[PDB]
């Protein structure tokens, strides 16, 4: 069940981080979340879907 | 105040009482034929003001009283309202002994002066308890309607009215025994468990020519709120809702056609006239203010 | 006897009862004329509601008396 | 209150909507007119009384 974790916390951090922005760089999000760009893109796609 | 008429206007015949017509309409009794007969209740400005003042003056307790008037065609006219010496708790009112003597004496005294109208209904105030007919109001309204047929139950909420700034007056009439006949459920919820037993009425208000003439000079500082009216902005939700109901009415009329078109046309004309009036006010403001020193 | 009973809305009722007769007699006269239940009726003369316990033998009714009939009302 | 546009590096705090500003400025103009009239009446009561009497007729 550690895979279900380390993903809900990342999702919550991303939601609380992208709240005040309107057009935000993806590399900035990757730097904030300490993950590579591909994981950020996949997480964003899953969240939007 | 000039360049118009100053004699008996077209809004004063509503205040005129014709005894012969009332006697004929009382003898005719057209209400018993179609039970969905009355649909409109026209209340004078004085009656509404007195009702609101009496309901608010009672505080957190409940108060009750009568209201005079008459009935014409499909409408019930309520002209005056006089209170009653009732002592009610926070929930229920009784009107045990002194209320009926007061009713009889006040009606006789009013007839002495010249008040030619008869009693047309009763009202009772819910102190912050919404606007609906309770299981006791339904029973007493049925009692009154069984014998004194021209009647109507008016419910007023003083606390909610004073807190929200809008009067809450509801006119209701009870069906007889055995008369069965994302959308919000408030249509059933805001009424009691007897929602199927009584039906509401369309409430409108009217005033006399002298009433409007005297109320025109009531106060001379609302002109600022008229010049900076900001119309078409404070009632956009009202116009969108009206457009939605108009579309529903148009669909119903189209289904029927394949007389309902008349009310749909009336609603569309009313909404369009309101929008055009707002645009006219905006154009007047633009001509007045922004067209200077160009 | 043509005693008049008037409701506040304008209805008229004519009853026939001798003065010595009880107020229960008036009650059942209006019962068999209209049908309003006995416990849901109030009658007024001269601005004062009469009590059921007073026989109209010593009463200020000498003919031409009009009785104002009302129905008990309550609210919640 | 406000949002952030990162590529332009611009924080938007708030922005007006034109017409509400128009109504607010009209209200301020009316208030200024009323205050000026009140001050005029206060400084020269007899002159303003005579002027209003002449204007009424």
């Amino acid at each position: 069940h550690i895979e279900e974790l380390l993903r809900n916390i990342r999702t919550q951090v991303l939601i609380k981080l992208i709240k005040p922005y309107t057009r935000i760089h993806i590399p900035f999000i990757s730097k904030e979340l300490n993950i590579d760009v591909a994981d950020v893109e996949s997480l964003l796609v899953q969240c939007i879907l | 105040l000039a360049n118009n008429m100053q004699e008996a206007q077209s809004i004063d015949e509503i205040y005129k009482y014709d005894k012969k017509q009332q006697q004929e309409i009382l003898a005719a009794k057209p209400w018993t034929k179609d039970h969905h007969y009355f649909k409109y209740c026209k209340i004078s400005a004085l009656a509404l003001l007195k009702m609101v003042m009496h309901a608010r003056s009672g505080g957190n307790l409940a108060v009750m009283g009568l209201m005079l008037g008459k009935v014409d065609g499909e409408t019930m006219i309520i002209m005056d309202s006089f209170a009653l010496p009732v002592e009610g708790t926070e929930t229920r009112v009784n009107a045990q002994a002194a209320a009926y003597e007061y009713m009889a004496a006040y009606i006789e005294n009013a007839k002495q002066v010249g008040r030619l109208e008869n009693a047309i209904g009763w009202y009772h105030s819910h102190p912050g308890y919404g606007c609906w007919l309770s299981g006791i109001n339904v029973s007493t309204q049925m009692l009154n309607q069984q014998f004194q047929e021209p009647f109507v139950a008016v419910v007023i909420d003083p606390t909610r009215t004073i807190s929200a700034g809008k009067v809450n007056l509801g006119a209701f009439r009870t069906y007889p025994k055995g008369y069965k006949p994302t959308i919000p459920l408030n249509k059933i919820e805001d009424f009691g468990v007897h929602c199927k037993q009584y039906y509401a009425l369309e409430v409108s208000y009217f005033k006399s020519s002298l009433d409007r003439k005297l109320l025109e000079l009531l106060w001379n500082k609302y002109w600022v709120n008229t010049l900076s009216s900001s119309s078409l902005l404070t009632n956009a939700d009202y116009t969108t809702g009206q457009v939605f109901d108009l579309s529903e009415k148009l669909e119903q009329s189209e289904a029927q056609l394949g007389d309902k078109l008349a009310k749909a046309t009336r609603d569309s004309c009313k909404t369009t006239i309101e929008a055009i009036h707002g645009l006219m006010s905006q154009v007047i403001k633009d001509k007045l203010f922004n067209q200077i020193n160009i | 006897m043509l005693i008049k009973v008037k409701t506040l809305t304008g209805k008229e009722i004519e009853i026939d009862i001798e003065p010595t007769d009880k107020v229960e007699r008036i009650k059942e006269r209006v019962e068999e004329k209209e049908g309003i239940p006995p416990q849901q009726q109030r009658l007024i003369y001269s601005g004062k509601q009469m009590n059921d316990e007073k026989t109209a033998a010593d009463y200020k009714i000498l003919g031409g008396s009009v009785l104002h009939l009302v129905l008990a009302l309550r609210g919640g | 209150n406000g949002f952030i546009d990162q590529i332009d590096g611009i924080v938007h705090f708030e922005t007006r909507e034109a017409l509400p500003t128009w109504d607010k400025q009209i209200q301020s103009l009316c208030f200024q007119v009323n205050n000026l009239l009140e001050k005029i009446s206060q400084t020269a009561p007899e002159w303003t009384a005579q002027a209003m009497e002449a204007q009424m007729a």
